[PDB]
DNA sequence: AGGGCTGATCGTGCAAAAGTCGTGCCAGCCGTCT
DNA sequence: AGACGGCTGGCACGACTTTTGCAATCGCAGCCCT
């Protein structure tokens, strides 16, 4: 369920969820336009924790750190043995997508080489990188997420027709950071009770409506756990919860 | 045993008539002894006398 | 960065731990046997009656009869050789022509064979020397007098219909002997108790054999094994030898003496340790035990000699040659270890191992449904699903095998 | 020698014609290459050539280029006999050896092994391939099946292919009805996939779709040929989830801001 | 041994010239604008010299993969890594004075060469860490479908790769130039065409036809006369009527 | 006093081939039955 | 009375196991002859 958790009084935020739960059942592929520290990792789990296969399996793999040029052909797999100095495709990936979706953050940075071959993946989906090994097909769905200006590819080029298209079958837009304020009070909120209580930190302190105020001032655009991050930096500002909530901090560079 | 304490082929024949290996086993051989076990087809009180 | 393989990274082997691991997977019997056969030349390498009272065995009780009554001495040779080939069970090994063919006589005939083994057809006990048993239950029940009642249908049935009972074709029997229903079968039953391997029954006795070579005794939970000490073998060094090879004027010969003695010292070292190293393995597989057999091979995991190997740092080969044709005696007895592992399955118990006692129990129960009829692999299978554990009616019909059930439409019965 | 048409749906244009003279090329086995959109009509041509292959050709072996990462892609592609290469063990009969007989799945990835490339020439050079370490030659055999959905004599004007890419390429050229042009099996196919659409969705009825969507569907331009216009479909079918219930819009272009 | 002769005074005089270098071994490389067969020059070449009994089994050079030069020149190594040990010598041994066609000269590479050279100049079987090595005289020689004197202006190859050659490259004539038997060699190429379609017969095509073959720029020569000419075999599929019109620029979409 | 020198050392686990099973599942069958 | 069926097993193919079957070099130094 997420445990429901990181709040949107943005009724937007439930209308997304809607239009997620419409999509729970719906086996198709689906773009999550995220944030900068916005958190589509939680609601893709909130999705998943109510997958239409929410028993199926639910891994999170981004090549966004895809450092390796060959930890892709991994990804799509290895000869047993393939090249040598190993024994079997490391397939976890591959695993997850049988008997599952597909997630995957800032898939920007994607060889567009690599990204067609996800294309051959997902209208039919081979026995991939196998070193010659007949291929197989993973019973594997998909979900898609990021913060780039899907334009901004478009112009690049980024995503091939083929790709942008069998690619994307939902966009979903994260509010901009600010784009939820009341959720954010909302959210933050929870946070606040949230950190108080597992802090164990005695008494809650609160927060200052003043506080309250500047950090609705903090654009944030990050807020993923950035929201929990400026909340940690504010609850050392505090130090100790047991006076009331003034101390918030956000810029932690900062000396003195 | 073989070659050793309680040997067939030794102080005479096996339980039966019928010789250790397996071969001869009736009343029909009266000395006759199998090739793949040599024990006459015989009567086991010599087994205290040989 | 460029995959592949990449050279990077010899000798002489000899077979020695290798004939040690063809004594360990051989059984302690002939692993004896050998290590007998082995101490031998290694020179540094180490009443009469009581009761004392015969037995009949059956076939010289027939004899003693025999004896008493009256005979010829063609008949005799004739009654001997027929005794001669005898089987426990009490049926005749050999056929009539097989007799006639041994006594060797022109004047023996199949009739005279015939002759001679119906008046000692019932003599002691009824159907002796069956001969292909079906007209020895038909002497049985002659010997009983014809007052008991089914006495006919039993007969008749017994004449040429064993096929109707013998796939329990009730349905086809009663169609084509005509046989009264609710009633053929109380002539079954009479049938049923006819002394069947009659002569099986005056064998009864027998000496017990198994060698206990481990011993778990569950004490205080995570039992307490422990090998047969004096099943464990074990050499003594040569003191004696070894001082009468310095001081031999050969000193060489006598130092070379001492160091055979050493390298011997070095292969009981190495029988001992793999003795020490099972014995470990064996503190691994009674921890597993004081669950399993405590909880018996109902609840049993399959385990693997990946999976024990992993747990020691014996080699699988080391460990698949050490254990075989080996047991131990337990709280529950003597068990063998290569019984130890077994194959895991797709059960939705959450997890993979093997059926064994839950496959044996399963027949039992599915014999436990109505002694009607045998219960089907669909039994088995809501069984299994009333188990919480996947189970397939194929792989019921596996598991039945392995228990060696009746067939479900073989065993079917009247109640 | 079956129908096995499959799911080859909406070629009112002369898609049609473009299948007949494919059909007039289905039965020679020599070299393929066609042309079109991605995603769209394409590889469902594919599938289509892979029926024009007889059911009893063979293993429509695929060639997917995006992949092969850079090197042994090699080894699979002159094959990988030796040691140091791919596990050793067997000689590894790479996925063009993989293919005896069978399709050579060209797809047409513009990925920049032009190596590659010259390689795949030799690859089409006399029915024969050579693994690594591979000993001997050995003359194979394939059925050879590209397409395209780009400029290829701009790109050897460009020389961007290999001018031999080309030139042992495309015994013809087989072009697409695009979306733009094709334009003729629009309500037809359109419907065709919406049947699908409220079948998955178990839709107890069709909702029906005004003619305003249909406008907008001449509107359209549906850059992705085949599939663009049917995830539209599929995509009006979510966005309603309703039975019977007749349409009005449909949904293609969700960046389309929300109002 | 036997192709698709261009039957032509360039062409018999190409063909004279490989004959001037008929039984001679040395080494060689080819000219030509594009290759009009250079596979089947080289080869057929390969079926006449004295390597007739030699192999006349060819290697594609530039084919090659990064690290293994040493045994691509040499064969399986025995002491490369641990798997193999035996000591499979040269594909230029497996031939090792047969005929081998060094062909995909072009596209070879840069150190690759430095070896490749100095050993072809200089450089019997000496393999890895080997005893002793052994020349392997296979008949040497290469191929351009290029322009090695332009790569000399480049100079990416060696000027020792330009020594490479033994031979003066013979060159064919451009489609532009040779168009000679194009007619007789369509002919040709259609009589093939029909038993590959297995058509009964051609009746022919336009007289409009020949002259498009005359009005023809014909880039792929040795291909593109054959190919479109099956092309429009097939798109045509008609023997009843002639070829009036040719499969022209498939690269070109009809209307 | 120098050479030869030669056989004097001393090991072992795992792989490669093989087998072999899980698992089920189609064909014939039997029950009987409507 | 004829198709129903449930079973059972052959069938086959992967999945796991699995045994057997290898064969000194680096030195040494002692010897032996010369
Ligand atoms: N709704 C939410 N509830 C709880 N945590 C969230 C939520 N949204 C974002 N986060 C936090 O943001 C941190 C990074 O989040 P996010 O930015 O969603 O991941 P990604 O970097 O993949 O977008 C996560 O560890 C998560 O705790
Ligand atoms: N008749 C049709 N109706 C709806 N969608 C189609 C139809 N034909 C093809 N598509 C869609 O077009 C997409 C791309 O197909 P295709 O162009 O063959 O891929 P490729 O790039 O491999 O050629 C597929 O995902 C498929 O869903
Ligand atoms: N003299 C010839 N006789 C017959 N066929 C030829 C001749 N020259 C070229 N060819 C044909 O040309 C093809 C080889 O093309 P090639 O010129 O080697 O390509 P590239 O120019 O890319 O090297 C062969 O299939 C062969 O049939
Ligand atoms: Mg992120
Ligand atoms: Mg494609
Ligand atoms: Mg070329």
């Amino acid at each position: 369920e997420y445990k429901d958790n990181l709040l949107g009084e943005a009724n937007s935020f439930l209308e997304v969820l809607e239009q997620v739960s419409h999509l729970a059942p719906l086996d198709k592929p689906v773009l999550i336009i995220g944030e900068r520290g916005t958190g589509k990792e939680l609601i893709a789990s909130r999705l998943h924790y109510l997958s239409s296969r929410w028993q199926g399996p639910f891994i999170s793999l981004n090549c966004a750190a895809l450092n390796e040029n060959l930890l892709d052909s991994e990804l799509f797999g290895h000869e047993a043995g393939a090249f040598t100095g190993a024994q079997k495709r490391h397939p976890g990936r591959f695993e997850r997508a049988d008997g599952g979706t597909l997630f995957l953050d800032e898939l920007a940075t994607a060889p567009m080489m690599v990204q067609e071959k996800l294309l051959r993946v997902i209208e039919y989906g081979e026995l991939e990188r196998v070193g010659g090994s007949q291929p197989l097909q993973v019973n594997v769905r998909l979900v898609c997420a990021t913060n780039a200006d899907l334009p901004a590819m478009v112009n690049e080029g980024t995503f091939r027709a083929d790709l942008l298209d069998r690619l994307a079958f939902d966009v979903v837009q994260l509010p901009p950071l600010r784009e939820r304020e009341s959720d954010i009070m909302l959210m933050a909120e929870y946070f606040a009770i949230q950190m108080c209580r597992e802090i164990k930190l005695p008494l809650f302190p609160g927060f200052t409506e003043r506080a309250r105020e500047t950090l609705l001032n903090y654009r944030w655009p990050g807020n993923i756990r950035e929201l929990k991050n400026v909340v940690e930096r504010s609850v050392y500002r505090h130090g100790t919860s047991d006076y009331p909530l003034d101390d918030i901090i956000i810029d932690p560079f900062k000396r003195r | 045993e073989r070659d050793g304490l309680f040997c067939a082929r030794i102080f005479g024949p096996v339980k039966d008539y019928e010789c250790l290996c397996g071969k001869y086993k009736r009343l029909k051989h009266r000395g006759v002894i199998c090739e793949k076990c040599g024990v006459e087809v015989t009567q086991t009180k010599v087994r205290r006398e040989r | 960065m460029k995959q592949g393989l990449q050279l990077r990274l010899q000798l002489a082997m000899t077979p020695q731990l290798q004939q040690a691991i063809r004594l360990l997977q051989l059984s302690t019997l002939e692993l004896q046997q050998e290590l007998q056969q082995a101490l031998e030349s290694n020179p540094l390498l180490e009443l009469p009656v009581y009761q004392g009272e015969t037995t009949q065995t059956l076939q010289d009780y027939l004899m003693w009869q025999v004896e008493l009554t009256p005979f010829t001495d063609t008949d005799r040779a004739i009654a001997t050789s027929i005794v001669d080939a005898v089987d426990d069970t009490g049926y005749l090994t050999i056929q009539i022509e097989d007799i006639v063919d041994s006594i060797g006589d022109d004047e023996i005939g199949l009739e005279e064979v015939e002759a001679v083994l119906k008046r000692i057809q019932r003599f002691d006990p009824v159907g002796v020397a069956a001969k292909d048993l079906r007209d020895c239950l038909l002497i049985q029940l002659s010997q009983f007098a014809k007052e008991t009642p089914w006495l006919e249908e039993a007969r008749l049935i017994i004449s040429d219909h064993l096929d109707l009972l013998a796939n329990h074709d009730f349905r086809t029997l009663m169609r084509v002997t005509r046989l009264k229903e609710e009633v053929l079968k109380e002539a079954v039953n009479l049938i049923q108790s006819l002394d069947p391997r009659p002569g099986q029954s005056i064998q009864t006795s027998e000496p017990e054999y198994v060698i206990p070579d481990v011993l778990v005794r569950k004490v205080s939970g995570r039992w307490t094994v422990e090998l047969n000490a004096d099943s464990i073998p074990r050499l003594k060094i040569n003191q004696q030898y070894a001082a009468m090879g310095n001081s031999a004027r050969n000193d060489a010969d006598g130092q070379f003496i001492r160091s055979n003695l050493q390298e011997a010292r070095w292969l009981i070292k190495s029988l001992e340790s793999r003795n020490d190293t099972l014995l470990r393995v064996s503190r691994c597989i009674v921890e597993q035990q004081q669950a399993f057999f405590e909880q018996g091979e109902e609840y049993m995991k399959p385990m693997v000699l990946a999976d024990i190997a992993q747990a020691v740092e014996m080699h699988e080969s080391t460990i698949s040659r050490v254990t075989t044709q080996k047991y131990l005696h337990s709280p529950r007895g003597i068990f063998e270890l290569k019984y130890f592992f077994s194959s895991h399955v797709n059960t939705e118990g959450g997890g993979e191992a093997s059926s064994t006692a839950i496959r044996a129990l399963v027949k039992k129960l599915i014999a436990a449904e109505n002694p009607a009829k045998p219960l089907s692999d669909s039994k088995l299978t809501s069984m299994l699903s009333e188990q919480g554990i996947m189970v397939a009616r194929r792989t019921v019909a596996k598991y039945r095998e392995s228990l060696s059930i009746p067939p479900s439409n073989q065993r079917k019965q009247l109640v």
